[PDB]
RNA sequence: UCCUCCUAAAGAGUAACGGAGGAGCACGAAGGUUGGCUAAUCCUGGUCGGACAUCAGGAGGUUAGUGCAAUGGCAUAAGCCAGCUUGACUGCGAGCGUGACGGCGCGAGCAGGUGCGAAAGCAGGUCAUAGUGAUCCGGUGGUUCUGAAUGGAAGGGCCAUC
């Protein structure tokens, strides 16, 4: 459950997920996962591909986390009129664009590295791909 | 607990580069000094730019800082 | 029936001779310790009424 | 509000006096300011009172 | 540095004059050689200048950099700024107190005529 | 009610029971001027002394400080220290900014009389932006301005102030 330590605000706007990714290219692994929609990804959700891949691989190689929720998201109580107030914040989230790298990984064979990061994107909102570290 | 704002103090540059004005007309208000005094101009108790000669107002970058001044010139 | 002056009006507007009307300011009476000689200076001449309260005031003094 | 005002009565025989404020609590002392006197149109000695 | 310290005194001293646009007149001190100068209020050009450095003036006093230096600059400033015309001028201390030889140059000066 | 930031879409302005914080002061000095000075944080040596007192040197260049929340500004320092002082002065005020208005803000310069400096010069409060309340009624001091037959006075007016 990725979440931030002693954010400045406990709130923020909703802002707008327009725009390009920009960790596009595999930078520390040799096998990574790519997103091709846009949306955006909760804490939960984060937690849940990770935990597929640390099962499929068997504790073997190395993951890396490309994206961090940083991102509060509130929701008002049941039964609560409009108004009053911003609601509490309940999740995290991580604003995802097209390209952008989610999860990266090295130390095993490519071959179950692809059913590994295929158990992961079942797992996620967003529509991805596999990508191999390229030279330069 | 929120709720609560100041009146905004319309500040900004009142006149632009280029353009003549009036002895003792305000070029900008400022809260501190974005702009320095140059030449002709004279600096208020609260950082305003005011005209102290009538003329073309003009800026420019000078100083070691680079920092920004308005000067006027006769014309 | 002819119609009456605003008493009240007629205590703190006076007419000139071009039809303005001049008017004692409003902020001299008490309270001035803390207030500045620039900002207190100012005030004690004679005003001119704004144009646009300047019909309010010819109804309330149609005769001065 | 602690600091409270006073009067600064012109030494000279005019009655034209100052106001201001000051403290009593930290310097109960008078104050002896040297001002401006427009009645007689000189620098005299301001003496504090009510 | 005392270079460093010196220019930052004379700065706030520099900019005032600087836009006030008069001619001023600037010493500098050392411990042989007090010199002195005449700038135009652009600050490009020199109206006129003088020195102990020069043997037209160093062939008199004993010493350079003392108190009769000092008023021989001060004073030999003086005629040839009359001379020139410019009769108004501003002094400038330059970061340095003004008590001893830039005191005695200033004062030989304005007796002198350059009256400040 | 007032102040600072964001929302606010690179002039100004711009709403919500939108998101964050403050004010109802303080200071005869914390004001004016003249002269001088330049931090935080780290490294090394050194009694108590210890990660963190004070001393010396070095890297550092303002992450310090700026009476009070925030923003902008501040080395010519607006930051720190000392001498002398009351310009925290009176009558004005070209010309501008800001408001529907009441009003609020900036201001060169002129006259009078002052302070600091050899002088050029600076000073009409405080680095700026909150620290505030119209009118009525009444109180206090000055001023033959008026004062309902006359001379006074009462009461009004004007000025300062509560």
């Amino acid at each position: 459950m990725l979440q931030p330590k002693r954010t400045k605000f406990r709130k923020m706007h909703k802002g707008r997920n327009r725009g390009l990714a920009q960790g596009t290219d595999v930078s520390f692994g040799s096998f990574g996962l790519k997103a091709v929609g846009r949306g955006r990804l909760t804490a939960r959700q984060i937690e849940a591909a990770r935990r597929a891949m640390t099962r499929a691989v068997k504790r073997q190689g190395k993951i890396w986390i490309r994206v961090f929720p940083d991102k509060p998201i509130t929701e008002k109580p049941l039964a609560v009129r409009m108004g009053k107030g911003k609601g509490n914040v309940e999740y995290w989230v991580a604003l995802i664009q097209p390209g952008k790298v989610l999860y990266e990984m090295d130390g095993v064979p490519e071959e179950l590295a692809r059913e590994a990061f295929k158990l992961a994107a079942a797992k996620l909102p967003i529509k991805t791909t596999f990508v191999t570290k390229t030279v330069m | 607990r929120n709720g609560r704002d100041s009146e905004a103090k319309r500040l900004g540059v009142k006149r632009f580069g280029g353009e003549s004005v009036l002895a003792g007309s305000i070029i900008v208000r400022q809260r501190g000094t974005k702009f320095h005094a140059g030449a002709n101009v004279g600096c208020g108790r609260d950082h305003t730019l005011f005209a102290k000669a009538d003329g073309k107002v003009k800026f420019e970058v000078k100083g070691p800082k680079n920092r920004k001044f308005i000067s006027i010139e006769a014309e | 029936p002819k119609i009456k002056t605003v008493r009240g009006a007629a205590k703190r507007f006076k007419k000139t001779g071009k039809g303005g009307f001049k008017h004692k300011h409003a902020n001299l009476r008490h309270i001035l310790t803390k207030k500045a000689t620039k900002r207190k200076r100012h005030l004690r001449p004679k005003a001119m009424v704004s144009k646009g309260d300047l019909g309010l005031v010819i109804a309330c003094l149609p005769y001065a | 509000g602690i600091r409270e005002k006073i009067k600064l009565v012109s030494s000279a025989g005019t009655g034209h006096f100052y106001t201001t404020t000051k403290n009593k609590r930290t310097k109960p002392e008078k104050l002896e300011l040297k001002k401006f006197d427009p009645v007689v149109r000189q620098h005299v000695i301001y003496k504090e009172a009510k | 540095d005392k270079k460093s310290a010196r220019i930052r005194r004379a700065t706030r001293a520099r900019r005032k004059l600087q836009e006030l646009g008069a001619t001023r007149l600037v010493v500098h001190r050392t411990p042989r050689h007090i010199y002195a100068q005449v700038i135009a209020p652009n600050g490009s050009e020199v109206l006129v200048a003088a020195s102990t450095v020069e043997k037209a003036i160093a062939e008199q006093l004993k010493y350079t950099g003392n108190k009769d230096a000092a008023a021989a600059v001060g004073k030999a400033v003086a005629e040839r700024a009359l001379e020139k015309g410019i009769k108004d001028v501003s002094f400038d201390r330059s970061g340095f107190q003004y008590h001893g030889r830039v005191q005695a140059l200033a004062d030989a000066a304005r007796e002198a005529g350059l009256q400040f």
